[PDB]
RNA sequence: GUGAACAGCCUCUAGUUGAUAGAAUAAUGUAGAUAAGGGAAGUCGGCAAAAUAGAUCCGUAACUUCGGGAUAAGGAUUGGC
RNA sequence: GAAUGUUACCGCAAUAGUAAUUGAACUUAGUACGAGAGGAACAGUUCAUUCGGAUAAUUGGUUUUUGCGGCUGUCUGAUCAGGCAUUGCCGCGAAGCUACCAUCCGCUGGAUUAUGGCUGAACGCCUCUAAGUCAGAAUCCAUGCUAGAACGCGGUGAUUUC
RNA sequence: UGUACAACGGGGUAUUGUAAGCAGUAGAGUAGCGUUACGAUCUGCUGAGAUUAAGCCUUUGUUGUCUGAUUUGU
């Protein structure tokens, strides 16, 4: 008989399996569809998660409360360096769906993006590649004629890339190895511009700019197996009740003579594929400035990195993108950042931001110091300085 | 509200609240007044003859300068007999 | 955090504040308004019984006498000896209202705080004759 | 946007950082941190917590009174906007704190005087006090160096 | 957002579920009040209603005046001691949970406000703004 | 209230769309684009510099390996019968 | 020794050091805890927990077989020198 | 997780699942409409409810960091430094975890239902229907989102000297 | 056999709240002859001292380490 009272389920049966990601970098499903008149660009970049701080934005949005007024707000920092272009690969339509027909290298590639190709990069005699190179000499034939068979064949092209990790706090030394789609002019000039950008560096700054809607997708943070009561969300069971409360009680009352697909169960938590969208840019801070950290109201000269660096990160030394909000993944995890693939229609994806000041107090503790001068300043002598 | 018609409508229209001020000069209008500096307000340091009492201040700073407000040896002990007896205390209490 | 302190210095169980205690000390008028109030029902001792410098209400005469008697109170009257502890001392050793802290310092010194001295001095007689 | 001072300790409360308690007499009390809120509410003295700045001003530790700590204070009557005097107050703030950290400099320095006098003076006693040590030391360095030697 | 409210109201955390007492800061002549409802509260299975600074509640009196009790009335929240956000940068709560009787339309029963009154409520309701003699 | 599929609604978003909001992304775009020419030519400029202190058939096979390979893949399918447009 | 105390806690004489181990620190348990704001809205039912607690002083109703009820209830306090 | 030369990197997408919801507010406006009393909506904007997915800059909770300090009783002659009290107890407490007790984010193309039509017979009138055809619901199928067939597949690197 | 890796050390960044030792003429008073003796506590040297990656950041120092096993072919 029905169910007396009515309430939603738990979760959301969309988001099935709950299984850990196949891979730490997560996929991109779909790049913006492509604009032919358009001039040449990458859909996509790779970042860094490095942490989370606080600003102060002075809010302009007419018809709102928060109207002429100051809000402050959460951000995330993605450390950004310049990703190096080392291929393109081509694809055709068939009626089974998207082909790759042919994959074309540059001449030379770092050490770098050679490591992702081994599992004990230390032993080996690191030949990757070597061979390859080698067609690259005679007037390049070979290399001339799989670009004239992506240029006659392909209706999609994507350009391989990967990002510079020796430019980060991280220990790990592989390099993250990843296609981006071309978006812009025909397939000759797309495929003209991979060759003309083989073994170049494009900044992030030539990809995304200011007041920019995004999306970010990442692995979430792991967190093992769990229970029912917070992997899912459902209400605890009275105390001492038999065999535990941390459980759904009842998994099936009813005639399927089965456990359904769609009750609650223990298992993995975390580490799942997400793609979370409409990130406004707040700021594309450039590795070489020195106040990059500061605004227009905030006159102290001073970087983004708060002091003693971001817990279990490290210092910001390249360039960064600030978007507010929080974004999937945990810190140091590599993250796709993605162009909209739609026109946004909100007037939040027009506001231009205006920042009045970034917070980089301690992360480490309850930090009361912007910078190591204002800390030294306010406490005064100490018995070492003497 | 004809000027918000005109440009964008009820919650579409920003309108600068800047244009009204009257100013010494009219370029001054549009410029972003500082907030912070270096841990400081710049709100309550902000007064007219400041220039003439940080004035005052310095000559306060050259007077002290001047009458050296800013600027090993012991009886019947040379230096050399300073630093044997402070080795000498070091070892001891080690 | 122990549930100690929690349970003592929860917001719901606030006391008076010792600025706002050395203020009503300071004038005669308030002394004389919280020495004589009317017969309030919801009061300890009828709203009678009352120590200022606790701000507390005792249910008898003879409960006064006592809690007068005790290191408790003079604990009280310790604290309540200096000045009250403005946010002007926090804003002044932070380096900011110094004019104002010093002014505030010197009526203290000069006017405010012989004044409330014997109007205590006054008020501890008066306990001491009727109790 | 404004920094405040924390009401136990007088360290800089910036935007987002520690929580206010507003009193019933509209008063607000605003605290960097749990750790000064906890006190508050428990009902310590500032002035004898020693790592505050309320106590090290009433205990001398620091100095107070100073031409350079009166050039900060809130503003009710406000001036119309200058671009230059905003230049000039914006040179000014930098100078300011300069000669402020020098004279505190000094006035450490003056508190600290007698340090190495009274360092000397214990050593001398703990030298005289200790003739079989040094002994013990004299024959340690004398075997030391004889193995050198040797 | 109640009738008699003056726009939009962003999200307070909540601190006076049905069943808390608050105290009455205006001067009709109650002593406390008992919440029993919450105006414009949302449904969900085994969630209790609960009002934040600023809502509007249905109210009984417990303390006071024989002729205020046994009556329900609306009341508006205009002091909670749960510490909520303000967005300029700052967790804040009061020493108490208050609040004040009004009609349908919130217009005050009462003449005046004793104690501070918080700026969103005040904010969110003119006559309790006209009334108010402290706003935080 | 309307669903995120209302008809209506998405009408009214479409008219906004192709107007200001439309403007706003191709402004951006050729922003973006001419940053990337110029980071473009900055990379040519200074390995110049530093160069300065050093000094079309697609028929047939792809190459002798992939002919090999695909040769012996076909053959090996059609001896195994696992062709699947081949019998 | 503490303390009213053959209580609990720590120690001297004497006596043991036995009970399968090692590494890890998911879920669910068993045993024990803490929690903002609210304060029984939970539940068949305040089940369970929490709150109280030693001693000194002030003070203590109905009812009653006059013996009680009574530690009624309600208050002030407690270190060290 | 065996196996279809070995090993590695980048990909495709059959199939299966799928997700958002509701209320108010400004403007339209004191307008249409109305003797009056009253009193809308589309287009343009701003918040919130329920749900969902993340996240930890900040606030709050939590503490074997037994990190720092303190307290009772006893023991180590005292000081010092410590032990025990089934984590002894009290205050603070980073890190981690975590909360509508904290913050962020959650869309747009095709085909349709009722219904309103166009052209038009049946039936020399007529008729949205018979043939043909236009719009149109929170619906359907997709776009987007999750997994990826361990017996679905493609592109590419290297491929062994006792 | 190297922006190599590690163990320590250094510097930051955080946490607590002023170490041990010595001194004073600060200390309710009491005992003996203005003085000495006991004396909770207070003050100074001293934001001192302790801790700080175990899932914090960093590093021109010191000391070491870089080595075995197994299997795979169109
Ligand atoms: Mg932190
Ligand atoms: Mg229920
Ligand atoms: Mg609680
Ligand atoms: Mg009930
Ligand atoms: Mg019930
Ligand atoms: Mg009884
Ligand atoms: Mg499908
Ligand atoms: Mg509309
Ligand atoms: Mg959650
Ligand atoms: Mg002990
Ligand atoms: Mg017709
Ligand atoms: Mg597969
Ligand atoms: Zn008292
Ligand atoms: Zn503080």
């Amino acid at each position: 008989s029905h169910r007396k009272y009515e309430a939603p389920r738990h979760g959301h049966l969309g988001f099935l399996p709950r299984k850990r990601a196949a891979s730490i970098r997560a996929r991109v499903k779909a790049f913006p569809k492509d604009d032919r008149s358009k001039p040449v660009a990458l859909t996509s970049f790779l970042g860094y998660k490095a942490g989370m701080t606080t600003i102060v934005r002075d809010l302009d949005r007419p018809g709102s409360k928060f109207h002429k007024r100051e809000v402050v707000e959460a951000v995330t920092v993605v450390d950004t360096p310049p990703v190096v272009v080392v291929g393109v690969v081509g694809y055709v339509e068939t009626p089974r769906g998207l082909r790759s027909l042919t994959t074309v290298w540059a001449e030379h590639l770092s050490d770098e993006v050679k490591r992702r190709f081994y599992k004990n990069w230390y032993k080996s005699k690191k030949k990757a590649f070597t061979k390859y190179s080698a067609k690259y000499a005679q007037d390049g034939a070979g290399i001339e004629r799989e670009l004239a068979r992506i240029k006659k064949y392909a209706s999609v092209v994507r350009v391989l890339v990967h990002t510079q990790i020796r430019k980060t706090p991280l220990a790990q030394k592989k390099a993250h190895l990843a296609e981006i789609q071309l978006n812009g002019g025909s397939i000759s000039e797309k495929v003209d511009w991979a060759r003309e950008h083989f073994e170049k560096t494009v900044a992030v700054d030539s990809v995304f700019e200011q007041n920019e809607m995004i999306d970010a997708i990442a692995v979430t943070k792991g967190h093992g197996f769990e229970g029912v009561t917070h992997r899912w969300g459902t209400k605890k069971l009275p105390r001492k009740t038999h065999r535990g409360l941390r459980k759904v009680a009842c998994i099936g009352a009813w005639h399927p003579a089965h456990v359904m697909w769609s009750v609650a169960r223990a298992g993995q938590r975390g580490y799942h594929s997400r793609t979370s969208i409409n990130h406004k840019i707040y700021r594309v801070g450039k590795g070489d400035d020195e106040a990059n950290g500061a605004t227009s109201f905030d006159r102290t000269k001073k970087t983004i990195t708060p002091m003693g660096g971001f817990v279990h990160y490290g210092e910001i030394k390249n360039d960064f993108i600030m978007v507010k909000g929080c974004i999937p993944g945990n810190r140091k995890r590599i993250v796709t950042l993605r162009k909209s693939l739609y026109t946004n229609t909100s007037r939040k994806a027009l506001e231009e931001v205006s920042l009045k000041w970034i917070d980089t107090a301690s992360k480490f503790g309850k930090g009361r110091f912007q910078t190591p001068a204002e800390k030294h300043a306010f406490m005064g002598t100490l018995k070492k300085d003497l | 509200r004809d000027i918000e018609a005109e440009n964008g409508g009820a919650g579409v229209f920003n309108v600068n609240l800047k244009d009204k001020y009257l100013l010494e000069d009219d370029e001054w209008k549009n410029d972003i007044m500082p907030e912070i500096l270096d841990g400081k307000n710049v709100y309550d340091f902000l007064d007219p003859e400041i220039a003439a009492k940080l004035q005052a201040l310095e000559e306060e700073e050259e007077k002290l300068e001047n009458e050296g407000f800013y600027n090993e040896i012991y009886d019947g002990f040379e230096a050399s007999e300073v630093d044997d007896i402070k080795e000498k205390a070091a070892w001891i209490r080690n | 955090m122990g549930r100690y302190s929690v349970k003592r210095y929860k917001t719901k169980r606030r006391t008076r504040d010792l600025d706002l205690i050395y203020n009503d000390l300071s004038t005669k008028e308030s002394v004389q308004k919280l020495l004589n109030q009317p017969l309030d029902e919801t009061k300890p001792g009828l709203g009678q019984h009352y120590c200022i410098h606790c701000a507390k209400y005792m249910e008898t005469a003879i409960a006064l006498k006592t809690h007068l008697k005790g290191k408790v109170h003079k604990r009280r009257v310790k604290e309540l000896r200096g000045v009250p502890y403005t946010q002007e001392v926090s804003d002044a050793a932070a380096g900011y209202n110094l004019n104002k802290f010093l002014n505030r310092v010197q009526e203290i010194t000069q006017s405010v705080g012989p004044e409330k001295e014997s109007n205590e001095a006054l008020l501890k007689e008066h306990l001491d004759s009727t109790l | 946007m404004r920094i405040y001072q924390c009401h136990f300790c007088s360290s800089p409360c910036y935007p987002g950082h520690g929580i206010m308690f507003v009193r019933n007499d509209a008063k607000e009390f605003r605290f960097c941190r749990s750790k000064c809120h906890k006190a508050f509410k428990q009902r310590r003295n500032p002035r004898k917590l020693k790592w505050t700045k309320a106590f090290r001003k009433a205990a001398g530790k620091e100095l107070a009174v100073d031409s350079t700590l009166t050039f900060a204070q809130r503003r009710n009557v406000p001036v119309r906007y200058n671009r230059e005097l905003v230049a000039t107050t914006l040179k000014a703030m930098a100078r300011i704190e300069e000669i402020r950290q020098k004279r505190e400099r000094a006035f450490y320095k003056n508190r600290m005087r007698g340090n190495k006098e009274k360092d000397f003076l214990r050593d001398k006693k703990l030298v005289e006090s200790n003739p079989e040590l040094l002994r013990i030391r004299e024959v340690e360095i004398a075997r030391k160096l004889a193995k050198e030697q040797e | 957002s109640g009738n008699g409210a003056q726009g939009t109201k962003f999200r307070i955390s909540l601190g006076l579920p049905v069943g808390a007492i608050m105290n009455c800061a205006d001067n009709s002549g109650a002593r406390n009040l008992y919440i029993i409802a919450v105006k414009g509260s949302g449904s969900r299975l085994n969630r209790l209603p609960a009002a934040s600074l600023g809502d509007m509640v249905m109210a009984t009196v417990k303390k006071g005046k024989p002729e205020l009790r046994k009556k329900v009335m609306p009341a508006i929240v205009v002091r909670q001691a749960k510490s909520w956000r303000r967005r300029d940068g700052v967790f804040l709560y009061f020493e108490d949970n208050a609040g004040v009787i009004a009609n349908p339309k919130g217009e005050m029963k009462g003449s005046a406000i004793t104690g501070p009154v918080g700026k969103e409520c005040a904010d969110l309701w003119p006559r309790v703004a006209s009334n108010s003699g402290v706003v935080v | 209230a309307k669903s995120l599929r209302a008809s209506s609604h998405l009408n009214a978003k479409s008219v906004k769309r192709r107007g200001v909001f439309q403007k706003a992304v191709d402004a951006r775009e050729q922003r973006i684009s001419d940053k990337l020419k110029e980071d473009l030519l900055k990379q040519k400029l200074e390995d110049l510099k530093k160069k300065e202190e050093q000094g079309i058939s697609t028929s047939g096979w792809r190459d002798g390996r992939h002919h090999t390979y695909k040769k012996a893949k076909l053959m090996k399918q059609s001896k195994k019968k696992t062709s699947f447009t081949r019998f």
